[PDB]
């Protein structure tokens, strides 16, 4: 395919320690983490602009990342809290252009 | 001459932090290993002033190493060299031989015998008081300041929370080096708030100038402040 997002769908519990992991096969350097939710749109929690480099978007708190190589991008939530429950994509992009992945269904109990 | 700097002179982790800035970009510099290599030679250059060598660093099969000047780059092209220093990516330029990589600065030392290790004490001063050191290691003579630098800032790094993904325990703070002449120079450990994006070529070229010392005199010191 392009962006492989996984698992599809999780439920963890409240304290608990996720990683959503994202698989680009583009080349991109540039690699994105939103939440989907009614309320808002998409809302960009991380990006990073290479290998070793992680920025923060516009919603970052309670959220980390890692780009430990090129083609890998990670979102951890440290210590999980039900208001985490979302659909969470992944996007890889140039110039103008950005891949989204299917999605990660995630709730928090 | 460069003078010990005052606490209005040295950047603060909350400055960057209100600037948007990730400090764990400078985490992954101190907590990630480093590019080592024992007697290697490098197989072609890009400028004039740098040198690339095979390497074997996770994924990446070369490394472009940038020098302050080209007599720097002469000094080390085609002897036989260990190199120790660390990596970068994002911002990398490096083309193939026929763009994106691996790129580092200075790091090189000439390959001798050298052989046991060599202790050095780090003092380390909080909030105006001494009140810890932990040493390091390294088997050079003459050692980069680049090995030195980032074996203390690693060890801070794990065990005093230097650098954290979202700030610090510390506000700001700087690492000086004296030697056996008593001339000295210090490095801002953390970094200036308009680096966001963290631009890690304008944190490490620090490490340009290729920098050695003698591992058995040197004098290593480290001051931090909290909030």
């Amino acid at each position: 395919a392009a962006v492989t997002q996984s698992p599809r769908n999780k439920v963890a519990v409240t304290g608990e320690k996720v990683t959503l992991s994202c698989q680009q096969t583009n080349n991109h350097n540039n690699m994105y983490w939103y939440r989907q939710d009614t309320g808002h749109g998409l809302r960009l929690i991380h990006y990073s602009y290479g290998v070793g480099n992680t920025e923060k978007g516009d919603i970052p708190d309670g959220y980390e990342a890692s780009r430990p190589s090129h083609e890998q991008f990670s979102l951890i939530l440290v210590s999980a809290t039900p208001s985490q429950s979302s659909v969470y994509f992944c996007a890889s992009g140039v110039g103008g252009t950005l891949y989204f992945g299917a999605g990660t269904r995630l709730s928090v109990l | 001459a460069q003078p010990d700097p005052k606490l209005d002179e040295l950047n603060k982790v909350s400055d960057y932090k209100s600037n948007k800035g990730t400090m764990g970009n400078v985490m992954n510099l101190y907590m990630s290993p480093p590019v080592e290599g024992r007697g290697v030679i490098n197989s072609r250059q890009f400028l004039s002033h740098d040198l690339i060598f095979p390497i074997e660093y996770k994924s990446y099969n070369e490394v472009k190493t940038e020098l302050e000047n080209t007599e720097l780059a002469n000094n080390y092209k085609g002897k036989k060299v260990d190199i120790f220093g660390v990596p970068y990516f994002y911002t990398c330029i490096i083309p193939k031989s026929e763009f994106g990589g691996c790129c580092m600065y200075g790091g090189l030392t000439f390959n001798s015998s050298e052989n046991r290790d060599k202790l050095i004490t780090v003092q380390v001063t909080i909030d105006n008081r001494q009140s810890l050191g932990f040493t390091i290691t390294t088997n050079k003579n003459m050692v980069t300041i680049q090995e030195l630098d980032y074996k203390a800032r690693h060890w801070l790094t794990k065990e005093k929370k230097l650098y954290e993904f979202d700030g610090s325990a510390f506000e700001s703070g700087y690492i000086k080096f004296t030697e056996k002449n008593n001339t000295s120079f210090w490095f801002d450990l953390f970094p200036k708030k308009e680096l966001v994006p963290f631009v890690p070529y304008k944190f490490l070229n620090i490490y340009g100038d290729n920098k050695v010392v003698d591992s058995k005199s040197i004098k290593m010191e480290v001051f931090l402040n909290t909030h």
